[PDB]
DNA sequence: ATCGATGTATATATCTGACACGTGCCTGGAGACTAGGGAGTAATCCCCTTGGCGGTTAAAACGCGGGGGACAGCGCGTACGTGCGTTTAAGCGGTGCTAGAGCTGTCTACGACCAATTGAGCGGCCTCGGCACCGGGATTCTGAT
DNA sequence: ATCAGAATCCCGGTGCCGAGGCCGCTCAATTGGTCGTAGACAGCTCTAGCACCGCTTAAACGCACGTACGCGCTGTCCCCCGCGTTTTAACCGCCAAGGGGATTACTCCCTAGTCTCCAGGCACGTGTCAGATATATACATCGAT
């Protein structure tokens, strides 16, 4: 037979193909699952992935540190509009929280 | 030297708004937590990360809870939080 | 074990939520609403433990019942 | 035991868009966790699409729609941009 | 087209609780759309603890359960008295 | 064969236990599903409409009406406390508010 | 014969918290509904209850932001509802 | 068109609310937050109503978008 | 302004434990082929959405007078922040042991599945009584005196 | 307290239209039987949770004192309420059209299912370097004069 291609490397992905196809099928979600549907929501868990792991690496430069750490990925998720509306109800153990003292306050 | 009432609250503020290790304390929360359950199941154990798991989740919730309480106190003209401040977020949170 | 969460403690995460003032009231109120927050997260927890045939509360029930509670909570298995 | 998880693939974006960056154990936990989150609410909202229109199967299009439900402006423009292109990628083999 | 609805088990406890009390329609849909919530809320619970548990099969424990996890207090008492003298009545034929 | 008797028949329930099997096993809620999952579901179910239909009856009387609106159902649900907290976030059309003045604003 | 300021006012509370219609005219709000679903898809059609649904939620939710607010005005020791009211409200809120 | 919500149907919505004395304000900060939400549930609805395939914005649709952002509106078919 | 105290950032050196890489294995994913049924597409029909006209009346807009409520200023007294000396228990590190989580093997009860039957539930039609609308007297309640 | 006037409640009469009941039919639940498998139970392992002891030291606690802030009172003025008059457009009813939503029928291709194999990913092990800690120091900020 032909040598294994993975589905990822068939997608240009490098999230798990056939994992995720197995979890969707295995999930309780619907009868049947579509073939293109395990490689789009790779793709996006992908996507979004990259990017909080970019913001959180951006924050950790700023921070003169080399490595990621919740409080970096509380950072990058809070500053941004967005990814915090996504993540609302969603608590980061030991992320901490964003400095803010309100106006009304200072002497 | 005496800094003046307020220097000390905001240094404090700033420096535990930059850090993020957990306040209170893990053997008295532990013993809270384990009397809480006492009254639910008798001869319960506990995984040690359960317990910091309720620690953080307890935590973030009050830091939230202050953070709306202060901002009543400043709707009401004041600096001070208070029991009614509270009660208000709460109300208003659905709780 | 309610006066474990003393009033430094407290003072703590008010500080953590910005607040610059405290009245003396606040600390009893605090404790109130803490006890009541536990009970309900301990409750659905030892129900999980309970339905696994378990005899210790795991993290992940206190996960679950943090999720289902409306307080997912990132770090601990989900 | 053999207990899954999302690290590699994690740790394989991290090197693509930060070649020089870490990450350490608690923060990977915290990204495992974002993406099991993430799969769930997605699969749960193209579930209940497929069911409200009488469709057994989930496809693309199920779950473009659940993202563009789910995922707010900009973040879901992208992500669909990247499913189509995964997709189509894939299809052309 | 047919089109079911808890329309007539809804109207037969209503005579069994209040005889001589009937229903407007519109608080009929109510009903309907309560049923149906429920429903799905407890559905949905079991099926998670199911998976939770490894387990391929919803029974009256996870029904249980989910009850004791949905409905507050007293509520929760009396639905466990109710499907558990339903269910035993049931065994027994 | 022996005549048909319904499962409610059997379980001395009125809710339709066939009904609901049959919904439980297409709902993509799990692979197999107990013969007593129904029974129990259809038991919890019929509880809960005779508690609210019993309340919202009550507040018709007391209204002099024999037949329950939407506003019947809505002060049934709000005047329980555990009823209002099962459904929180719930809206009822044409339920109206409960009747409800701060006295600070009382003359 | 004139009414001391605040009679009428508790005489509509009391009228409008017994009675449930709708209270925004349905014209005026289907053609808001059409305008803003404008921007997201042309030569969109509407059923009748489709428009209702969204007239009754828009209320319902409306009501809960106006006793929200209320709370506010009185926890700042005033009986006006303003801007501040509903912005707190909505702030504590999470929107 | 927003205008088409007066000023007597906002003090209406307030005294159902249980308010007593309204600022003049208050009605552009009210339609303005009708505004967004209304928005926010007629792009779901429409999002929903693009799946189907369908020209027609139904009630059904309506009535999902509002459970998925957790207004829950009982008496249209769900 | 200014200087002094003072806390906080910053710069460098030692260590250490935690993360990044390698290895062996095994089990889950990939290649290949099959059936069958779910979804796509095309035609039809009908219902229900959109558009228009007219009247008419209820609701919205506008003006105006005034009163009461928002808001700013001021005084006071007391409760809370700051600092310091004392004490208390939390934390850490080691050691013990046993309960119970977790895994494996076996087997039996139980639920999926399938075909025939039939009776429960739904759509449609009809009618009468609950409720709604109108009008008029009774009672309540408010404000000026 | 009184009294007049305005609003609401209640009581009775008439009508009308929507809820309740009945009937035909049809398709979805029931019954009876078979078969595979999943989860219930027994038994064994070994992990980790609980209990304890001791030392240390950092955090809590109690108290003294001063002052900034909460709160009550007073005055002012402005802007929202409440009511009368004019205008406008919402609503109801009635009619017309067409477009699109739901239905049915035919087909075909797309996915589940099975088998065989093999490579990727996941426990285990290890080593080395990033960050934590400690110390000295520089620097900016707060406060009293």
């Amino acid at each position: 037979r032909a040598k294994a291609k993975t589905r990822s490397s068939r997608a240009g992905l490098q999230f798990p193909v056939g994992r995720v196809h197995r979890l969707l099928r295995k999930g309780n979600y619907s009868e049947r699952v579509g073939a293109g549907a395990p490689v789009y929501l790779a793709a996006v868990l992908e996507y979004l992935t990259a990017e909080i792991l970019e913001l959180a690496g951006n924050a950790a430069r700023d921070n003169k540190k080399t490595r990621i750490i919740p409080r970096h990925l509380q950072l990058a998720i809070r500053n941004d509009e967005e990814l915090n509306k996504l993540l609302g109800r969603v608590t980061i153990a030991q992320g901490g929280v964003l400095p803010n003292i309100q106006a009304v306050l200072l002497p | 030297h005496r800094y003046r009432p307020g220097t000390v609250a905001l240094r404090e503020i700033r420096r535990y708004q930059k850090s993020t290790e957990l306040l209170i304390r893990k053997l008295p929360f532990q013993r809270l937590v384990r009397e809480i359950a006492q009254d639910f199941k008798t001869d319960l154990r506990f995984q040690s990360s359960a317990v910091m798991a309720l620690q953080e989740a307890s935590e973030a919730y009050l830091v939230g809870l202050f953070e709306d309480t202060n901002l009543a106190a400043i709707h009401a003209k004041r600096v001070t939080i208070m029991p009614k401040d509270i009660q208000l977020a709460r109300r208003i949170r659905g709780e | 074990n309610i006066q474990g969460i003393t009033k430094p403690a407290i003072r703590r995460l008010a500080r953590r939520g910005g607040v610059k003032r405290i009245s003396g009231l606040i600390y009893e109120e605090t404790r109130g609403v803490l006890k009541v927050f536990l009970e309900n997260v301990i409750r659905d927890a030892v129900t999980y433990t309970e339905h696994a045939k378990r005899k210790t509360v795991t993290a992940m029930d206190v996960v679950y019942a943090l999720k289902r509670q409306g307080r997912t909570l990132y770090g601990f298995g989900g | 035991s053999r207990k899954e998880s999302y690290s590699i693939y994690v740790y394989k974006v991290l090197k693509q868009v930060h070649p020089d960056t870490g990450i350490s154990s608690k923060a990977m936990g915290i990204m495992n966790s974002f993406v099991n989150d993430i799969f769930e609410r997605i699969a749960g909202e193209a579930s209940r699409l497929a069911h409200y229109n009488k469709r057994s199967t989930i496809t693309s299009r199920e779950i473009q729609t659940a993202v563009r439900l789910l995922l707010p402006g900009e973040l879901a423009k992208h992500a669909v941009s990247e499913g189509t292109k995964a997709v189509t990628k894939y299809t052309s083999a």
